[PDB]
RNA sequence: GACCCGGUGAAAUUGAACUGGCCGUGAAGAUGCGGCCUACCCGUGGCAGGACGAAAAGACCCCGUGGAGCUUUACUGCAGC
RNA sequence: GGGAUGACCCCAGGCGGUAGGGGAGCGUUCCCGAUGCCGAUGAAGGCCGACCCGCGAGGGCGGCUGGAGGUAAGGGAAGUG
RNA sequence: AGCUGGGGCUAGGAGUGAAAAGCUAACCGAGCCCGGAGAUAGCUGGUUCUCCCCGAAAUGACUUUAGGGUCAGCCUCAGGC
RNA sequence: GCUGUUGGGAAGCAGCGCCAGAGAGGGUGAAAGCCCCGUAGGCGAAAGGUGGGGGGAUAGGUGAGGGUACCCGAGUACCCCGUGGUUCGUGGAGCCAUGGGGGAAUCUGGGCGGACCACCGCCUAAGGCUAAGUACUCCGGGUGACCGAUAGCGCACCAGUACCGUGAGGGAAAGGUGAAAAGAACCCCGGGAGGGGAGUGAAAUAGAGCCUGAAACCGUGGGCUUACAAGCAGUCACGGCCCCAAGGGGUUGUGGCGUGCCUAUUGAAGCAUGAGCCGGCGACUCACGGUCGUGGGCGAGCUUAAGCCGUUGAGGCGGAGGCGUAGGGAAACCGAGUCCGAACAGGGCGCGUCCGCGGCCGUGGACCCGAAACCGGG
RNA sequence: CGGGGGGAACCUGGGGAACUGAAACAUCUCAGUACCCAGAGGAGAGGAAAGAGAAAUCGACUCCCUGAGUAGCGGCGAGCG
């Protein structure tokens, strides 16, 4: 290929905005006309009025958390057999893992839309749904764990 | 020691600017300036005896100093960049394809 | 990206006739003038910039100091080196290594 | 250098699957005594709308 | 002392100036717009009506969720007792 | 609307403007382009120009000075007017 | 209850004070220097090349708010209908 | 690596060669791989430093059962009061530390696993030492889309100086002849300072705070022009005179028109702010997060961080991790659903990533200059 | 025998602010920061579990990346983490 232009193409537009001259961006600058338009002010997102945001709006969101922090439990994660139609053979966790869905976020449950493949599956539980769907050839190793 | 250089007082061909092709002896060097003498630049100084002690100085006046880039040492043969020979217990300078 | 720059770059320079990879290098103990000579035989009169890639120490020592040649070891084989030389000669070793490196 | 959630929604207020903003209907803590059981009743979540934006923004980690 | 001559030679201030009067007008107190009147070009020694003359980002006045000193049965603290 | 898309020609509207919003450019320093190319038959910078191109920011060309550096097309970065 | 020379001591919320908030190195209602520090300033001022298109507001609600702000209203750019 | 050619001067331009593990870079009278200093590549320490990296040599370390139950760090543990540290602000408040009071035990010993009890488990306090991987740059060296003398350090220069202040402390300015000094003998005017000749030089309007030498500002000469006109100083028109040519250039006599610039304002020629003039310096940024948009790469996937190897302006490797692929519910949970509810009522919520670029936002002065003041140490 | 004093930063320990932010302010923040003192050295600190924390688990300490602006802390404010 040549040396010059391979120049980016269509659209870089590194022609950001200066404002300093008679024409453009002028005097006060690009915005600003007034005062608090100045080298700070206040936020918004939450601020301002010293009104009352609305922080009038209640934090029923209860159960925030205890002082020693967080209750280890053993965590789910939900996967639909739709997405295992995919891949045939036998399907357990952390076979799962060096795919889409699971990864290392423990405790696999499988679930849901798609049509149920024949092959064993083995999981940490199933929703009813699924359970019955996989009827049609398929596993049901569950329990698991220890 | 950081001043040195390829001559000393002895015969070497200029070539350099003005003075271009010229075999002069004895280049009196520097090495402060890197430079030389050989009967190669020359100009007038004015003068009228440091004492007039014997009036006036003269009027002929002497070489000028001439960077030592400009000359180049000879033996059987001419210019010649310098080569360093061991010499078995000591160490002098050969010209390529000569010697001294 | 990285990946389809380096295949493409070459790709281009292919179709453009110029990517000649090789085996023969009787220049050898990495002398300029060895080098030179082969260069040639070979046609690569320096009339353009010529990239060299290869993993023999002794053809990149001979090449180098050549003002019209860019000398590389295969790891280093990269777009830029590529694009700003006219020329691409690589050793067929350094073909298997770019091979690898692309898929 | 990393912006910080602001827990003072987070811990008021949940964000949807579309990205709206749900919050409790105020004004049914004390207030009451004797409020139609309409009122004390009609207390789920709600919308917001323009002042969500704002909300969202300082859930910024969280999205 | 001031004035004239010979020797040396500052300063604040200063948008630029080719810088008149009256009646009007105008952000309502005009050399600078309007109309009219008056006026050859340039100095020097004098006066202080004007240039809203100079100097100092008004001491008064109010404003700022500005400061600081002082007070107390303002608050909350501390030293001390 | 043509459409031998020619960014080149017809048809019709519009084109005062502060805060602002948007869009296209110009120029300065540095980088790739460069082991290249321009330079003592004269670089950069400076003094003229009633000449040329650009709506303009600017760009050339011509003379004078100057005496050794400068740097395309096309990209990139910023202590950029 | 005098003046004055020399040699000493007392200091910054501290000294000294026949008392004025006086003096404490030519400005003391809390010294001077260097540092935190580019304190903070909802205030005043200043903000640098060119061309092209469009083009506001000085209302309402709340605001220890009222010459500041948050949402709404009015401007603009893009996509969509 | 020589010659030839212009030039004061070749390294330019030309002819014909050569070296290259060396075509980085500087200098040489201009622009040189081959003239010089270098570069690639490779040598080198008597002396004094450094030195398990490779050797040696010590110190040192090398068991089973079965019994006794003799020892396993004290004002210590432990508890209470008062506090500190931890994300923990008295909280349900453990753990770690301890000023005060009280005050054990030696493995049935004792601390802990977030008040506390009970299981289950973890560890052995009240003695001490320990490299390396980490930080920093007085100092040596290497690099630069770092500065180029109002910049870069305050300081390119004899600067922490001159100067200022009792003192702590404060704190400047000021670089450049030329290739070579060849730095102008001697004559002339003058007291000298300065000139004028001569002379050197490629050049002296390069002559010594000497390269380049812009503007303000001050002169001299020349053209046009003005002493009965009134003015933001210009402009439009005519006419005259002056300078190279049917076209210009300069100037301005009379006629028409005409309220400076910026800021701030409802409103400024304004008798409202700023500004003597000229030159230089002087203000919307960068880091990381975010959010829109846009140029691309791959796509139910996308992508790697620190590091490791390679380069010596070369790129690779590295999936810990991060977003997305599922939602609802405070939660237990359930799941294309789920939450409230007795409910086969109702109703609420329920379909990409990586890099570049740009707009904007949060955190840091965050567009630049400015306080009155507060605090610490002097 | 040792000590003493010096050293640009960097380290540990003993003491330890305020402007500021919270659009006032006291809890909170700035921040165990600035600064003062003592000490250490080419580094300093730390370091071989009376540890972590829920795992048939791991196995000194230090440093980097993750974990994560999560767990939590908080006039449940600002913000801290």
């Amino acid at each position: 290929d040549l040396r010059p232009n391979p120049g980016a193409n269509k659209r870089r537009k590194r022609v950001g905005r200066g404002p300093g001259s008679g024409h453009g961006k002028t005097a006060t600058r690009g915005h600003k006309g007034q005062k608090s338009r100045s080298g700070g002010l206040k936020d918004p997102r939450r601020f301002e009025g010293g009104r009352s945001t609305t922080l009038m709006r209640l934090p029923k969101r209860g159960m925030q958390g205890q002082v020693p922090g967080e209750i280890k439990r053993p965590r789910y994660q939900g996967v639909n057999l739709k997405d295992l139609a995919r891949f045939e053979g036998e399907v357990t966790p952390e076979l799962l893992v060096r795919a889409g869905l699971l990864k290392k976020g423990y405790r696999l449950k499988i679930l849901g839309e798609g049509e149920a493949k024949p092959l064993k599956v083995v999981a940490h539980a199933f929703s009813k749904s699924a359970l019955e769907k996989l009827k049609a050839a398929g596993g049901e190793p569950v329990l698991l764990e220890a | 020691r950081v001043k040195m250089h390829v001559k000393k007082g002895d015969t070497v061909l200029v070539a350099s600017g003005k003075y271009k092709g010229r075999v002069g002896k004895v280049k009196e060097v520097l090495p402060k300036k890197y430079a030389v003498i050989v009967e190669g630049v020359n100009i007038v100084k004015k003068a009228v005896r440091v004492s007039p002690k014997y009036p006036q100085g003269g009027f002929i006046e002497k070489e000028a100093p001439l960077h030592a880039s400009k000359v180049r040492p000879i033996c059987p043969a001419c210019g010649k960049p310098t080569r360093v020979r061991k010499k078995f217990l000591e160490n002098g300078k050969k010209i390529r394809v000569c010697a001294k | 990206v990285r990946k389809k720059g380096l295949a493409m770059a070459v790709a281009d320079r292919a179709r453009e006739g110029k990517l000649l990879l090789v085996e023969a290098f009787a220049g050898v103990n990495g002398k300029t003038k060895e080098f030179l000579a082969w260069a040639k035989e070979a046609g690569l009169d320096g009339s353009e910039s010529v990239l060299l890639v290869t993993g023999n120490e002794l053809v990149r020592r001979a090449a180098r100091n050549l003002p019209w040649v860019v000398t590389l070891a295969p790891e280093g084989l990269n777009v830029y080196d590529i694009v700003r030389t006219e020329r691409l000669v690589m050793d067929l070793d350094a073909w298997e290594v770019f091979q690898n490196r692309i898929g | 250098p990393k912006m910080k959630t602001h827990k003072g929604a987070k811990k008021r207020v949940k964000i949807t699957a579309s990205g709206k903003v749900v919050a409790m209907k105020t004004g049914k803590r004390h207030l009451n005594w004797q409020k139609s059981g309409k009122e004390i009743r009609q207390k789920g979540r709600k919308f917001v709308l323009a002042k969500p934006e704002a909300e969202r923004i300082k859930l910024l980690l969280p999205y």
